């Protein structure tokens, strides 16, 4: 939110490219960026809901007889780990949520990047996520950027020749 | 537990159709992305193909060219390899495996087949032969003394031209246990299987022990024994 | 107070003994005496209220 | 600190933009990036300063009369949970001066890509935090970029022929 | 990691420049980013390693004679903050480790902000984190990048006549 939306029938991958031209159109999912951006997901919520609990001897927290100071110090020492727990929830998982977003937001740079050194003097940009390619860019043109294997020295002198022209 | 039962196997012809399964349980199949890993006899493993839980992005190697096609269902939560223009090259053994799909422990978020594939199953045989199922010919081997000092001489049994792979050779009926070496099958000319089967014995025992080399084939109910003297 | 019927209690009071100690037990009336013992073992083993059946 | 100095007389908004043509110079802030970034600014501040108390009844903390392990006991928890408060008072509010430096580059930057989108083949950065166009901007076209209502292809004859000339 | 490959052999600094030209070939550290980064690198460490202990009189956390209750309460108090203490060991050292990362590159965004803004029209990326200068570049040329001294007008009509053409 510069990308003004997404693509909801592209659903076998976070990621991926919307192809366009005289062999029709189509999605892809990219196999790179989104491989690479799961390892990021998932490695958040293994160190956090898994192999973190406590397996240990407790003390009662819930009393129906009223004894006096002896309870009155264990309720407060209670009610502090639970405001002190439920703070670190809101202290973790807020900012694991505004990092994801930056995450996302740091992959999808890495993928501009990513194309954006192999589209310097071939393409640009349109704004709204889109690059305008100014060659021919048949399917095996898309699936070179896909897979990082786009060369910038073979396109280079037809492209710019519909560029500044 | 997680575990993938295979099936679909058995002897075919080659030019015919079959149509493997990957049978899964302990998991959600729906989550997971499958692929088809064959083991050729006498090579390594090879890559076959590859799909996606969403059906849409299915994956082909550079030996398919499109000769076999694999499907899935959720509903049944089972793959569905279809074998077509299988020649003698495709006789091996064939495997279906799960992808890990990440880089820590548990995936919770499955991804795709960067990370290896941490889920094997047992395998079924699938044999592409024109040839018919053959009894085996057992020839005995006449032994000699050949070590002067040491005083031992070797004897044997061969089993060829059967079908299909194994047989089941023992000595004396499981009797005779100590220094019986079995040999793999190894192809002929025919495309018939042949191996074969001795015992270290001593020179002294020739005369004076029976030594019956038993052969039982399991599919043809073939059971020929013959004494090797 | 009337408890079960009957208008008297007992106090219970405990005394752990180390290995390598000896419990001595001198009293001139309203003892009761143990019969045995139990082994403090250690372990991760704790203790719960609950009302939910087992399945 | 890659902007050298920024704009002490521009005191409505805490962005903007400095506009120098042939009708004059001025100061304008952008009505755009300074509210989304009042929006990220104001949604840490809630959520850490409004709503975040605790009322319930607590045990006596201060004592004149010694008494001995009892008020040992106490003692050493009361201190631990005003050090673990005073611990995460230098670990949120470090990291919220922390992430609103961050903040304010990543709205920059923004700002940076609203701007660049629209300037690709019409002008060039300076170094300085400022673009040098290369075509004849007035009043309305300022207004343009400032609305994100600028037009590439209108003004990209007119800047390419003085960019690489 | 869009870096393919560092420098082993510059081990003066943190950061630098691989210079190769008529003159010979080289290594070397650049004194303005690598000192700009340990500003935010030992600053993370002095606010945590020093002046954060806590001297005070402690309670006794060990016992030999279980008493009961008194010694059930200080021990579900004790291993409380210890694994309070272990909780957040788990939650600054794995962000301060994963910010760094992020300094880092955030420096290198910087230093590739820094040469960016001189070389638009005079140098163009190669896709290594290398930059393809299109002009004769000598080692006063290096070092005047690296010292922030590079002009960009006087290169200017230089390295267009080989850039696009």
């Amino acid at each position: 939110a510069f990308i003004e939306n997404g693509w909801e029938g592209m659903i076998d991958g976070w990621y991926g490219f919307r192809h366009q031209n005289s062999e029709g159109t189509g999605q892809a999912a990219d196999l790179k960026s989104t491989q690479a951006a799961i390892d990021q997901i998932n490695g958040k919520l293994n160190r956090v809901i898994e192999k973190t609990n406590e397996k240990f001897h407790q003390i009662e927290k819930e009393f129906s007889e009223v004894e006096g100071r002896i309870q009155d110090l264990e309720k407060y020492v209670e009610d502090t780990k639970i405001d002190l727990w439920s703070y670190n929830a809101e202290l973790l998982v807020a900012l694991e949520n505004q990092h994801t977003i930056d995450l996302t937001d740091s992959e999808m740079n890495k993928l501009f990047e990513k194309t954006r050194r192999q589209l310097r003097e071939n393409a640009e940009d349109m704004g709204n996520g889109c690059f305008k390619i100014y060659h021919k860019c048949d399917n095996a043109c898309i699936e070179s950027i896909r897979n990082g294997t786009y060369d910038h020295d073979v396109y280079r002198d037809e492209a710019l020749n519909n560029r500044f022209q | 537990e997680v575990q993938l039962v295979e099936s679909g196997g058995g002897l075919v012809q080659p030019g015919g159709s079959l149509r493997l399964s990957c049978a899964a349980s302990g998991f959600t199949f729906s989550t997971y992305n499958m692929n088809w890993v064959r083991q050729a006899p006498g090579k390594g493993l090879e890559w076959l193909s590859y799909i996606s839980t969403s059906s849409n992005t299915i994956y082909y190697a550079d030996s398919v060219k499109g000769r076999f096609t694999i499907s899935r269902d959720n509903a049944k939560n089972s793959l569905f390899l279809q074998m077509n223009s299988l020649r003698d090259e495709d006789t091996a053994v064939y495997y279906c495996a799960r992808d890990r799909g990440c880089s820590s422990t548990n995936c919770y978020v499955v991804g795709y087949y960067f990370y290896g594939m941490d889920v094997w199953g047992q395998g079924t045989t699938v044999t592409v032969s024109s040839a018919s199922t053959k009894g085996p010919s057992v020839f005995p081997l006449a032994p000699s003394s050949k070590s002067t000092s040491g005083g031992t001489a070797a004897l044997g049994c061969l089993v060829k031209d059967y079908f299909p792979e194994p047989v089941t050779v023992s000595w004396n009926s499981g009797a005779l246990t100590s220094g019986v070496h079995t040999f793999p099958a190894v192809l002929q000319s025919s495309g018939l299987y042949s191996l074969s089967s001795v015992v270290t014995v001593p020179s002294s025992s020739l005369g004076t022990q029976t030594y019956i080399c038993n052969v039982n084939h399991k599919p043809s109910n073939t059971k020929v024994d013959k004494k090797v003297e | 107070p009337w408890v079960r019927g009957l208008s008297s209690r007992i106090s219970i009071y405990w005394t752990i003994v180390k290995p390598g100690d000896v419990l001595v037990i001198n009293s001139n009336g309203n003892l009761i005496a143990p019969r045995g013992y139990f082994k403090m073992r250690t372990g991760k083993s704790s203790i719960m209220r609950s009302d939910a059946p087992i399945d």
